[PDB]
């Protein structure tokens, strides 16, 4: 019942813009976290972005916080990421994922989601 | 947060339990999930929040928090379980992966 | 529809800001809208303090029908003590939006609990349920009800011991009532936490005993926290069994034997409803719900805590099940109309027990609506 499809995953060239984009089905956006995942030919994975996308809190790692910019799609249940003056060392096979962030009050809120438990298939940057 | 894991391919032997180590810097309290990749695919969760396994995972699957450290276990690897497990902290600030391990 | 759904989320913010400034105008424009009897009996608990009349201090002055008592636990006399030295009207507007506040903190909380933070969806969320009898009834009264309901789940969010118990033991000092949520902490395996909010209840009482001691004591032998004593058991607004079993009968049962069986029947409804639950916020819902319909006393704006349950049934996990769905907007066509608001003109007056079969049994609106919502979650667990 549940897939996640993603229909980005074009090339590039070093520095230039590429829009990837992960629908989902069987589940509301709203009510999850999507998350991107990359992992570039020999290496291991790499967390990019962790768009929550009820709160529309935008998270994304330091080497990827000039180069990226992950939007939202509540609407049309998509994550649409974007990238900018990207391929110095971005091939990687970018995956989204979905995760249930559970928060608690330790006197000031600290969010963590709980896992990634759905994860679309793979692109090809 | 600087993050490391167990060395690849350190259980590779075919009916025995398993170990591997999550090590984790600062204090993620109990924010870290396993998951099996096998080459060529995606990788798949196998416990949430480093205790309980997900729905749908083999039974055999266990992780425990050894204090800010974090293993994942195992009973063997009878049907065909080989893939690369990866372990990451979710802090909801900088989510990282840590090194890839091998099974 | 969820084009418009999205449409009046995004409206949230200039719509709770709306139901704010038309409460806080009616409150400030019409007479006995700032009333605040039950305020105004925690402004004049407290100061009576140190004279030995704060427990036989009435407060006729608003209601001269009926004396307004001090029924609270004197660790609330200690507390309400500060209100003592804030003018009427700077503690009455503070109160009124520290409520509003609340309710609006409460849903926030409820948010987070089932996985997901919208300010914009807190915002309607608190819009339109500030106006559900319960809400409403609270916010007329000045009873702390939206603050004691913030607490337990400032409590259930935290997974802090200390931080949980604490909340929950000086809550459940300031009324004993909510002290029923500490059972969802033993239905949670937090035994350290509910020893803790014990230990923090029981120092509460110490409290109590030393500021307004000499003057209320025996709160528990003697007393019982009778029913009678805080008000009219059988009126409509008494939502409790006690109080529908007492419609329908025309004579206040109380631990009769028809009423026990209630009790036990609500009981394991109860508890197969929360086992038919999982997450944090419908289990506390569930043991809310009890609760409500266990304590002797349970008026309408006792009932905040259905607030959690409709945002749990219409956002939690039980998000697309038929019966939830159903449930959700039973309850908020319920809640936001007031069958018992609605029924309590008819009866002669609030200390009038006996009823025809109308004014009796559509005042067991309430507890039908629980008692089914409860045997739904059981079957649905169950199945």
């Amino acid at each position: 019942e549940v897939q996640l499809v993603e229909s980005g995953g074009g090339l590039v060239q070093p520095g230039g813009s590429l829009r990837l984009s992960c629908a989902a089905s069987g589940f509301n956006f709203y009510y999850y976290s999507i998350h991107w995942v990359r992992q570039a030919p020999g290496k291991g994975l790499e967390w990019v972005a962790s768009i929550s996308s009820s709160s529309g809190s935008t998270s994304y790692a330091d080497s990827v916080k000039g180069r990226f910019t992950i939007s939202a799609d509540t609407s049309k249940n998509t994550a649409y990421l974007q990238m900018n003056s990207l391929a110095r060392e971005d091939t990687a096979v970018y995956y989204c994922a979905r995760s249930q962030a559970v928060y608690y009050w330790d006197l000031w809120w600290s969010m963590y989601h709980t896992g990634f438990i759905y994860w679309g298939q793979g692109t090809l940057v | 947060i600087q993050m490391t894991q167990s060395p690849s391919s350190l259980s590779a032997s075919v009916g025995d339990r398993v170990t591997i180590t999550c090590r984790a810097s600062q204090s993620v309290s109990s924010a870290v999930a396993w998951y099996q990749q096998k080459p060529g695919k995606a990788p798949k969760l196998l416990i949430y929040s480093a205790s309980s396994l997900y729905s749908g995972v083999p039974s055999r699957f266990s992780g425990s928090r050894s204090g800010t450290d974090f293993t994942l276990t195992i009973s063997s690897l009878q049907p065909e379980d080989f893939a690369t497990y990866y372990c990451q902290q979710s802090s909801s600030s900088l989510i990282t992966f840590g090194q890839g391990t091998k099974v | 529809g969820a084009s418009a759904w999205r449409r009046v989320r995004a409206w949230g913010p200039w719509l709770l800001g709306l139901s704010v400034a038309v409460r806080l105008a009616w409150a400030y424009l019409t007479p006995h809208g700032a009333d605040l009897v039950d305020l105004h009996v925690y402004v004049s608990g407290p100061a009576t303090l140190g004279h030995g009349n704060l427990y036989e201090f009435t407060y006729p002055d608003k209601t001269p029908d009926f004396p307004l008592p001090f029924t609270y636990p004197p660790f609330a006399a200690v507390v309400f003590w500060p209100l003592h030295l804030i003018p009427f009207t700077l503690l009455g507007l503070c109160w009124i939006l520290g409520t509003i506040a609340a309710l609006y903190a409460v849903v926030r909380l409820s948010q987070r609990l089932l996985g997901f933070d919208d300010a914009r969806a807190a915002a309607v969320w608190t819009a339109v349920t500030m106006w559900t009898e319960p809400v409403r009834s609270t916010l007329d009264y000045g009873q702390i009800n939206v603050l004691l309901m913030l607490l337990i789940l400032l409590a259930v969010a935290s997974s802090r011991w200390w931080i949980s118990g604490t909340l929950i033991g000086l809550a459940g000092g300031v009324k004993l009532t909510p002290l029923v949520s500490g059972l969802y902490f033993l239905g949670a395996r937090r035994w350290t936490t509910a020893i803790w909010a014990g230990v923090v209840f029981l120092l509460t009482v110490v409290v109590g005993i030393a500021v307004v001691g000499e003057q209320g004591r025996y709160y528990f032998t003697d007393l019982l926290g009778k029913p009678d004593r805080i008000g009219p058991i059988a009126t409509v607004f008494n939502q409790s069994w006690r109080g529908g079993i007492s419609r329908i009968l025309g004579h206040d049962a109380g631990s009769g034997v028809l009423v026990l069986f209630a009790y036990a029947v609500t009981a394991i409804l109860a508890f197969l409803a929360w086992r038919a639950v999982n997450d944090r916020l419908g289990q506390i819902c569930v043991v809310e719900m009890f609760g409500l319909l266990i304590s002797p006393i349970s008026w309408t704006h006792h009932w905040v805590w259905m607030v959690p349950f409709m945002v749990w049934l219409l956002h939690g996990p039980w998000r697309d099940k038929v019966g939830a769905k159903v449930f959700g907007c039973g309850w908020l066509v319920l809640l936001l109309i007031g069958v018992p608001w609605l029924l309590s003109f008819a009866q002669p007056d609030i200390w009038r027990i006996d009823r025809p079969w109308p004014l009796a049994w559509a005042g067991l609106v309430d507890i039908v609506a629980a008692i089914a919502t409860l045997t739904w979650m059981a079957v649905v667990g169950r199945r």
